[PDB]
RNA sequence: GAAGACGGUCGAACUUGACUAUCUAGAGGAAGUAAAAGUCGUAACAAGGUUUCCGUAGGUGAACCUGCGGAAGGAUCAUUA
RNA sequence: CGGGAAACCAAAGUCUUUGGGUUCCGGGGGGAGUAUGGUUGCAAAGCUGAAACUUAAAGGAAUUGACGGAAGGGCACCACC
RNA sequence: UCAGGGUUCGAUUCCGGAGAGGGAGCCUGAGAAACGGCUACCACAUCCAAGGAAGGCAGCAGGCGCGCAAAUUACCCACUCCCGACCCGGGGAGGUAGUGACGAAAAAUAACAAUACAGGACUCUUUCGAGGCCCUGUAAUUGGAAUGAGUCCACUUUAAAUCCUUUAACGAGGAUCCAUUGGAGGGCAAGUCUGGUCGCAGCAGCCGCGGUAAUUCCAGCUCCAAUAGCGUAUAUUAAAGUU
C-alpha cells in the first residue's frame, strides 16, 4: 500500500523548458501608479455599453 | 508610550461597487493608496459613531450640550462642517469627500500654486509650500479656516525665490565653463 | 423556551449552560486541554524533528499519485509523525536523518485532501526553507 | 525503465497480489489508463510503476499477453525457464 | 563574662512501610474504527419473492434464523353481511 | 385564522411583532451505548458514560422518472393464442 | 474582539501577594524569618601542595542547555529620583546609545507644458465633411521647471556623542538613486492565453482540475489585490441566533 516508486519525482519541472525572463519596462510608484489605475480603469474608461468586455483579453 | 491604530479595512474584500468608488476618490485624490482611503473611511466612522450616540441623548443633557457643542465646534473649525449642520441632526446625513476636501494636495491645486492634485503632492512632499512661517510636507495636513490665506510657496525653493535649483544652478555652469571659456 | 424565567431562576439557567456547553467540540478541547496532553505538536504551532525515511502515499481516490511525505520523530516529545513535503520534487531536498521544521494543514488537526492520515507539512530543511531551496533562492547547505 | 511483474493472487479493490520475476511479492495497483479495459489476472504478466520507495510496492499500469509469452524468450527477458 | 554544657521546645533532614492523587513503559490479547473497488452465503431497499423492524432468549460458515410480546415508520386510513 | 421545511397540525395555533409556570434532552456523521471507574443484579444483563481515530456529508421532506415476482391498466403474431 | 447583549485574556511598564538552588532554623536591628547575612541538611558545582578552603545571575550584560521564539560581555549619574555623616559622594535604580518589520505614526522611489498624435459629450452641415471644450493616454524627445535617500564644511542634540529635527558644496533622462508578496476555474477581485506535459508532475482549506484543442498545472506574457509591506502556520475572537 506504498511499496510503488518515485522514480518519476520532479518530472515535469525538470522537463518544463525554461523561460527568459526578456524584460521590459518598471511599474510606477505608489501613487502615481494608483492614478494610473484610475484613469487607465475610468477615465480610460469611458467605456461602451458593448454589453462588456476585459481586463485580460487575447483576440 | 500609549499608541493606537487610524485605519480600518472593510469587512469584506471584493465587492466592485465599492472598489470603483474608492478608485474615483483615489484619482480626483491624488491618493497614494487603499489604505489612503481606507484611513478615512474609518477616521468618518468613528465621528458618526460619535455623532449617533450623542443624538440619542437627551437636549439640554449637560453631557450632551457639553460634548455635542465640542464636536461640532470642532467639525466646524476645520471646515468639514457647516452650522444648520452644526447641530448633530446634521453630521448624521454627512461624507468623506467632506474630509477629504480640506487636506494640502487639492488645495495646491483649488487656487492655480499646482494645476493638479499631482502637482500638488509632490510640491508638498518637496518642501516648496508653507502655511505661513512653517513648511509643511505633510500633503496628508488639514487645512483649518482662517489659515486657508496663509498657504503659499516657501522662503526659498526657488520659487518663493531663493537663487534657482541644485538642477538648475547645475544648468547656469552648463552654459558657463564650456560656451564662455576653457 | 425551554428555560424557565423566574427573577430568582440565574443558578438554574447559568449552570444549565455550563452543562451542554460541552457538547460544543471547541469548548471541550479547550477545557480538557487535549492540546497538551493528545496533540503530537505541543500546543504549539511548529514543531521541529528528525526524519526516519520517506514514504510515496497512495493519494484516496478519486484522485491518484504517490504524495511523497517523511515520517519524523519529534524533539520534543519523541513522536512519530509523518508530514508532507510540498512542491514539485521537494523531496529531493529532504534525506534520511534531516531534521525539519513541520507545521500544521491549517485544517484544525484534520488531514488534508487526498492525502491520507497526513497532518503536517515540511517548512523547513537546511535549517533552510523549502521554499527558498525549491526556487534557488538558497541551497541544500553542506 | 524498470523490469516486470506476475500477478499471484487477487485481493479485489484496487489491489492485487503479484510475484515479481525477481522474487519480490507485492501488492500493485491497477493503472488508471490500463484499468479502463485491462482487468489483471491471477496468471498473467504485467507493468507496475515503482520509484524511490525501497520498491516494497508497486501500481500496475499496463498489461501483456500470453500467445506472445513464447516470444518472451525473444522478449530477452524470461530466462530459459519461465 | 566565652567555649562548652543539663534538660526541653520548634524542627529542617534522613531511613522503612502505609495512603491518596496524577502521569507514564509493556511480550501479547481482544474490540471498535477507517473502509471503502476483495471472499462466502441472502439474514432484514420493489410484498427484495420468508412484509419490515423493536424488546428479549437460544441457535447458526457468514450475511443471519427462529419463538414469545410490541409497532407501522406496510403491502390495509374501507367492507359495505 | 394561524403554524410548519413540508408531510401535516384546532394544536405542532397564539414564535423576529421572538418573554404564562415548570421539568427534561440535543449541538454534523461514524468510533459507541463502545472503553474505563462507580452502582444494581443470583444470572442474563441494566444505569451513568469517554477518547484516540475516522470522515464531507450523514440525515429530513417534498418532486419527478426509472423500475417492480404491488393494484387496475392496456397495446403488438418484432408478444401469446 | 466593537449592534445592543456579549465573547475571551490578564506572567508582563501600576497596585497587592509570593520567592531568590531545594528545605528548615537564626542573628542583628525600630523594621528581615533577609540569602549581592549566616547556619545545618539535601541536590549541585569549584579550588587544593589532598590537610583544607571557598560559592549560588527568577540583579545588569553575557554564556550553556531548551526550544517555534526573544538584543550590548557598550556610555553616564547630566535628566528623573533614592540613599548616606551627604549641596559636594555613591547608584546596571534610572537615563543614554547599539540590536530591534511585536506592533503602532508620518509616506519617497518621480511633477508640468509643448509638438505629436489617439480619441468623446458640444456646434455647424441634407449628408460627406469641418470647427470645438474637456482633456487623457502614447511616443517623440524636448523644454524648461523640482526634492531627500545617500554624501558633507559648519552647527544643533547631549554628561559627551549618535539619530532626528539644521544646512553651504554634491546628489533623478531611466539600462534608473532598478518595490514587493500572493492570486487570476467556483466561493473570489483576475487569461472562454502561448509553449510544455497528458489523472504524470503538480494544483486543490472546501467543491474540484489534469486520462493530447488544460481559462485551475509547469513556465512566460498579460492582468488583478494588498503595497514597505505581503504570504504561511497557530492559540483565540468576530462571523456563529453552530451554546
Amino acid at each position: 500500500k506504498v511499496h510503488g516508486s518515485l522514480a518519476r519525482v520532479g518530472k515535469v519541472r525538470g522537463q518544463t523548458l525554461k523561460v527568459a525572463k526578456q524584460e521590459k519596462k518598471k511599474k510606477r510608484t505608489g501613487r502615481a501608479k494608483r492614478r494610473m489605475q484610475y484613469n487607465r480603469r475610468f477615465v480610460n474608461v469611458v467605456p461602451t455599453f458593448g454589453k462588456k468586455k476585459g481586463p485580460n483579453a487575447n483576440s | 508610550w500609549v499608541c493606537r491604530k487610524t485605519y480600518v479595512t472593510p469587512r469584506r474584500p471584493f465587492e466592485k461597487s465599492r472598489l470603483d468608488q474608492e478608485l474615483k476618490l483615489i484619482g480626483e485624490y491624488g491618493l497614494r493608496n487603499k489604505r489612503e482611503v481606507w484611513r478615512v473611511k474609518f477616521t468618518l466612522a468613528k465621528i458618526r459613531k460619535a455623532a449617533r450616540e450623542l443624538l440619542t441623548l437627551d437636549e439640554k443633557d449637560p453631557r450632551r450640550l457639553f460634548e455635542g457643542n465640542a464636536l461640532l465646534r470642532r467639525l466646524v473649525r476645520i471646515g468639514v462642517l457647516d452650522e444648520g449642520k452644526m447641530k448633530l441632526d446634521y453630521i448624521l446625513g454627512l461624507k468623506i469627500e467632506d474630509f477629504l476636501e480640506r487636506r494640502l494636495q487639492t488645495q495646491v491645486f483649488k487656487l492655480g500654486l499646482a494645476k493638479s492634485i499631482h502637482h500638488a503632492r509632490v510640491l508638498i512632499r518637496q518642501r516648496h509650500i508653507r502655511v505661513r512661517k512653517q513648511v509643511v510636507n505633510i500633503p496628508s495636513f488639514i487645512v483649518r479656516l482662517d489659515s486657508q490665506k496663509h498657504i503659499d510657496f516657501s522662503l526659498r525653493s526657488p520659487y518663493g525665490g531663493g537663487r534657482p535649483g541644485r538642477v538648475k544652478r547645475k544648468n547656469a555652469k552648463k552654459g558657463q565653463g564650456g560656451a564662455g571659456a576653457g | 423556551m425551554g428555560k424557565c424565567r423566574g427573577l430568582r431562576t440565574a443558578r438554574k439557567l447559568r449552570s444549565h449552560r455550563r452543562d451542554q456547553k460541552w457538547h460544543d467540540k471547541q469548548y471541550k478541547k479547550a477545557h480538557l486541554g487535549t492540546a497538551l496532553k493528545a496533540n503530537p505538536f505541543g500546543g504549539a504551532s511548529h514543531a521541529k524533528g528528525i526524519v526516519l525515511e520517506k514514504v510515496g502515499v497512495e493519494a484516496k481516490q478519486p484522485n491518484s499519485a504517490i504524495r511523497k511525505c517523511v515520517r519524523v520523530q519529534l524533539i520534543k516529545n519523541g513522536k512519530k509523525i509523518t508530514a508532507f513535503v510540498p512542491n514539485d520534487g521537494c523531496l529531493n531536498f529532504i534525506e534520511e536523518n534531516d531534521e525539519v521544521l513541520v507545521a500544521g494543514f491549517g485544517r484544525k488537526g484534520h488531514a488534508v485532501g487526498d492525502i491520507p492520515g497526513v497532518r503536517f507539512k515540511v517548512v523547513k530543511v537546511a535549517n533552510v526553507s523549502l521554499l527558498a531551496l525549491y526556487k534557488g533562492k538558497k541551497e541544500r547547505p553542506r | 525503465g524498470q523490469e516486470y511483474a506476475q500477478v499471484i493472487k487477487m485481493l479485489g479493490n484496487g489491489r492485487l497480489e503479484a510475484m515479481c520475476f525477481d522474487g519480490v511479492k507485492r501488492l500493485c495497483h491497477i493503472r488508471g489508463k490500463l484499468r479502463k479495459k485491462v482487468w489483471i489476472n491471477t496468471s498473467d504478466i504485467i507493468l507496475v510503476g515503482l520509484r524511490d520507495y525501497q520498491d516494497n510496492k508497486a501500481d500496475v499500469i499496463l498489461k501483456y499477453n500470453a500467445d506472445e509469452a513464447r516470444s518472451l524468450k525473444a522478449y530477452g527477458e524470461l530466462p530459459e525457464h519461465a
